[PDB]
């Protein structure tokens, strides 16, 4: 089977630079320790404006993740989470960027759980990921769990069940649930 | 053989709408399996004429050629009651079988 | 009904247990409409005096048709004609919501 | 903007998929067998429907043959959810009722919900585009609440309804999204006169069992009113147990003790729990009757109280039927000023649109300068801006008609308007007095191309949420020093609108 892995990081100002560094480094480790067959990686940084830091084509041609992740900055915008997702499903999972049909499609949403200024809601874009069939792993950060409505924003983003998908970034055993879900898949 | 439909992730308290579930099917080798999931709310409206493996055998056992649970009046009827014909060179033979359906007339 | 049939001399009359439950796996709290009738082959006769309006208690209920009430209805009081007649029961239960409504039946 | 602590409707992923059956699947058993058993594990998705999913299967191997299975049960639910209960055969262009039941299976935690009936241009609801309809409620653990919602099916066919309920100081939300069939009537033959000029210019090359009179009256001495019902049966002999479903005008509740007083009443009964239910969200009431008469009026009445203050109030609803038959029911809606309790809409030969949004664009703001005045006049939406004089007035129950005398065409739009012309502007009856409008007065007015009632040249005008109207006095009525500031901005609005025209 075909392992298509996408990565969506928040860059909003609410992301303190230390949270942000953890994100970039955790992603790079996620890919690194996901060194395994037939896995493809693409990334976009999301805030109030979006910019895909690498596509799948650019990844099959460049396997070194550290080379892909170093140049990434913070955006310091607003937080258009909902809009970011249609940018993931409509662009990253397009055949034009490398997307293969009948592949295991996973989205890694890495944010603190605070959408703001987004004109789009979730009731259009979440059922979209499900009608397209993308299994959504969410990685909350900093104080993504201090508040109540943030952490539920996460389960709102994460596919069900959220206990199996919602994880903190510093936790090192966020991969093994998925690293393993493929070993006989 | 055997066909079984059970969950494949016992480690779940209660399924949640939208969630993926691992379904463990055990079965005969090389078989084609035909599936259905029904809202049990349907059965609240109607549950007549639903399919069972035992309804299937009812059909087959109903189709049996024998027409008696036991013996017959003589050597011959034991065979014919069982759905058999016996014929020997000496002349002893089962009666004739002239009907596809069992001999109770108007039954 | 307690026993699949109706015993003609059962002094109790007939005790009936109402089980009402949601599809998802939870028990229902409400109130019931119980009506009975008789069927003679293709000929059915409704039994108007027996309708009872009765509560439903934590997914469980009991209703009792006393033999006194039972016998007052009957048309021809006791005969062999009565045998060969079966009974059917129509149940209409309304939730505390007042909204959802279910028609149920035991026949034969 | 009172409280900041709820999940936004805009982010409430509803329940979507409710198949009455699915997974018609056909899968093949390739697995290396152990024990003489190949084992298959098909990871799937759980539909947005809360029910136990029964699974039925059949193994057709050519060697052993067919084989039915032991059905499999997958028990699905959430702690707190909704299910929505609708009819099936509803009729377009007829006000109806729905009921939404939120269940709570949390064992010890009560809940406060803000739930919105979601806006739909296919339905005449209380929910305009911009004016939400959010009801706030509370739930006892291990209990569910019935919420009524009366609507008008404005269109035909497969219409979906949505309601999103969100909670406070807790986690989940939910949403129901469920379709059904809407259909037409076709009569349009109500007391027609022989030639009523109904025809256009360019074409061509029901309670049959029940008497039910419900009237809600007021009280003598927050606010309490009287509910009155008056019922009968039409037949040869009196009828069996009849039922009433009664639902509360938004934020209403009956008088707990008069409720008790009535239940001891002859031929009547309401169990204790729906009778000692709490004043917190006691909202839907069911009353069962021993029998109903075919011979005369047996009425009933009792008190209702106002638990929460909102200016606009869903009609109450009252649905009565024989215990055995729901489908030959009779439904009435009540409202004290709305006769027969029906929402205001606007109707032509077979079309209607919902007239229930704010009467006109909100007045009395601190800001009345040319700057904002022009901005709402320089917007593209403004098709027409006229200045007329209130010439004639047709007042009526439905709507109240103001006959306007256009002398000048300031800015025509998609309109072909001649000079010295008389045109019909409408305002709903609920709005009439709020407008403080008098004939013989000049008015400078504006609206949109979308806000034109009819087709040419037998047309009319409608004052909507965003229509702007303002009276214009005479020359002898603006010379006052008090009235300077108004007539100042009128003169400068006009001239700079006139000279410059529109910017673009
Ligand atoms: C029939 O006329 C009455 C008023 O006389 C009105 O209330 C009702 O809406 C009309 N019905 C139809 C179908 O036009
Ligand atoms: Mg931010």
């Amino acid at each position: 089977e075909d392992s298509d892995i996408a990565f969506l990081i928040d860059g909003s100002g609410s992301i303190i630079p230390h949270d942000f560094r953890r994100m970039k480094e955790f992603v790079s480790t996620v890919m690194e320790q996901l060194k395994k067959s037939k896995t493809l990686f693409s990334l976009m940084q999301y805030s109030e404006e979006f910019r895909i830091h690498f596509t799948f084509k650019e990844f099959q041609n460049n396997p070194n993740p550290r080379s892909l992740v170093k140049p990434i900055t913070q955006l310091l915008g607003r937080t258009h989470t909902a809009t970011g997702i249609r940018k993931v499903v409509r662009e990253l999972f397009n055949i034009t960027n490398g997307a293969r049909k009948n592949a295991f499609k996973i989205l890694v949403v890495i944010t603190d759980g605070e959408k703001f200024g987004d004109p789009l809601g979730y009731e259009d874009v979440i059922p979209e990921a499900d009608r397209e069939g993308v299994i959504r792993y969410v990685i909350g950060v900093g104080d993504a769990f201090r508040s109540e409505k943030s952490r539920q924003e996460l389960n709102t983003i994460a596919s069900k069940p959220p206990r199996d998908h919602v994880f903190q970034v510093n936790n090192f055993e966020a991969l093994k649930t998925i690293q393993n879900q493929l070993r006989e898949k | 053989g055997s066909l079984v439909v059970k969950s494949g992730q016992s480690e779940d308290r209660q399924p949640v709408p939208g969630q993926q579930m691992t379904l463990k099917i055990e079965g005969d080798h090389g078989a084609r399996v035909v599936l259905v999931a029904v809202d049990k709310g349907v059965f609240v409206l109607n549950k007549k004429n639903k399919l069972t493996q035992s309804k299937i055998w009812d059909v087959v056992e109903k189709a049996d050629i024998g027409c008696t649970p036991g013996s017959g009046k003589d050597y011959a009827g034991v065979f014919s009651d069982a759905g058999l014909t016996f014929t020997s060179s000496s002349g002893q033979q089962t009666a004739q079988r002239a009907e596809l359906q069992c001999p109770q007339p108007a039954a | 009904p307690t026993e699949k049939f109706y015993y003609i001399y059962n002094e109790k009359g007939l005790e009936v247990t109402i089980t009402a439950r949601f599809l998802y796996g939870k028990k229902v709290e409400g109130t019931a409409f119980v009506i009975f009738g008789i069927q003679d082959g293709e000929q059915r006769i409704s039994l108007p005096e027996s309708l009872k309006r009765i509560p439903i208690e934590d997914g469980s209920g009991e209703v009792v048709l006393s033999r006194k009430v039972l016998l007052d209805g009957v048309q021809n009081p006791r005969a062999e004609d009565l045998v060969g007649k079966s009974l059917y029961v129509s149940a209409t239960v309304i939730l505390h919501s007042g909204s959802d409504m279910v028609q149920a039946e035991r026949s034969g | 903007n009172l409280d900041e602590d709820i999940i936004a409707e805009e982010n409430i992923v509803s329940r979507s998929e409710f198949p009455e059956s699915w997974l018609w699947n056909v899968e093949d058993l390739k697995e290396p067998p152990k024990n003489g058993i190949s084992t298959k594990l098909m990871n799937i998705f759980l539909k947005d429907s809360i029910t136990t999913w029964e699974i039925l299967a059949v193994s057709m191997s050519d060697k052993k043959g067919i084989c039915v299975a032991d059905p499999f049960e997958v028990t699905v639910m959430q702690d707190f959810f909704i299910d929505l209960r609708l009819p099936y055969s509803v009729v377009r262009n007829e006000q109806v009722e729905i009921r939404a039941v939120l269940y709570n299976y949390r064992q010890n935690q009560e809940l406060k919900v803000r739930v919105e009936l979601l806006h739909n241009p296919a339905f005449c609801s209380l929910a305009t585009t911009k004016r939400r309809h959010q009801q706030t409620v509370t739930i006892p653990p291990k209990s569910s609440l019935s919420v009524p919602y009366v609507i008008v099916p404005l269109k035909t066919g497969l219409q979906e309804v949505e309601v999103k309920a969100a909670v406070y100081h807790h986690f989940i939300s939910d949403g129901v999204r469920k379709s059904l069939k809407v259909v037409p009537e076709g009569i349009r033959m109500n007391k027609t006169v022989a030639v009523r000029t109904l025809d256009p210019e360019r074409l061509g090359r029901t309670c049959n069992k029940f008497d039910l009179k419900v009237t809600i009256k007021p009280a003598p001495e927050k606010n309490t009113m009287i509910l009155e019902i008056c019922t009968r049966y039409r037949g040869d002999q009196d009828a069996t147990m009849s039922i009433l479903d009664i639902s509360m005008m938004t934020g209403f509740a009956p008088d707990t003790d008069d409720l008790k007083q009535l239940a001891n009443g002859v031929d009547r009964y309401i169990s204790k729990y729906e009778l000692d239910k709490a004043f917190s969200d006691r909202n839907t009431l069911i009353i069962y009757l021993d029998k109903v008469s075919h011979s005369e009026d047996d009425c009933l009445a009792f008190k209702v109280h106002q638990y929460f203050n909102v200016e606009l109030i869903q009609p109450g609803a009252v649905k009565v039927y024989a215990y055995y038959n729901l489908e030959e029911s009779c439904t009435r809606f009540y409202h004290p000023e709305k006769e027969d309790g029906k929402l205001n809409k606007l109707c032509r030969d077979e079309l209607c649109r919902c007239a229930e949004e704010n009467c006109f664009i909100q007045k009395s703001d601190d800001k009345v300068t040319l700057e904002e005045r022009l901005d709402k006049a320089c917007e593209p939406g403004v098709d027409y801006v006229y200045k007329t004089r209130l010439v004639k007035v047709q007042l009526s129950n439905d709507f109240d008609e103001y006959i306007m005398a256009i002398e000048q065409t300031i800015k025509s739009g998609s309109d072909e308007v001649q000079v010295g012309q008389q045109r019909t502007f409408i305002s709903p009856i609920k709005c009439r007095e709020a407008l403080k409008l008098e004939e013989k007065k000049h008015y400078l007015m504006w609206g949109l191309s979308s806000d034109f009632w009819g087709e040419k040249p037998n047309l009319s005008y409608i004052i909507g949420k965003d229509t702007w109207v303002e009276h214009w006095p005479e020359e002898d009525e603006c010379q006052d020093e008090e009235n300077q500031k108004q007539c100042q901005d009128l003169g400068a609005f006009t001239e700079s609108m006139v000279v410059f025209g529109c910017p673009n």
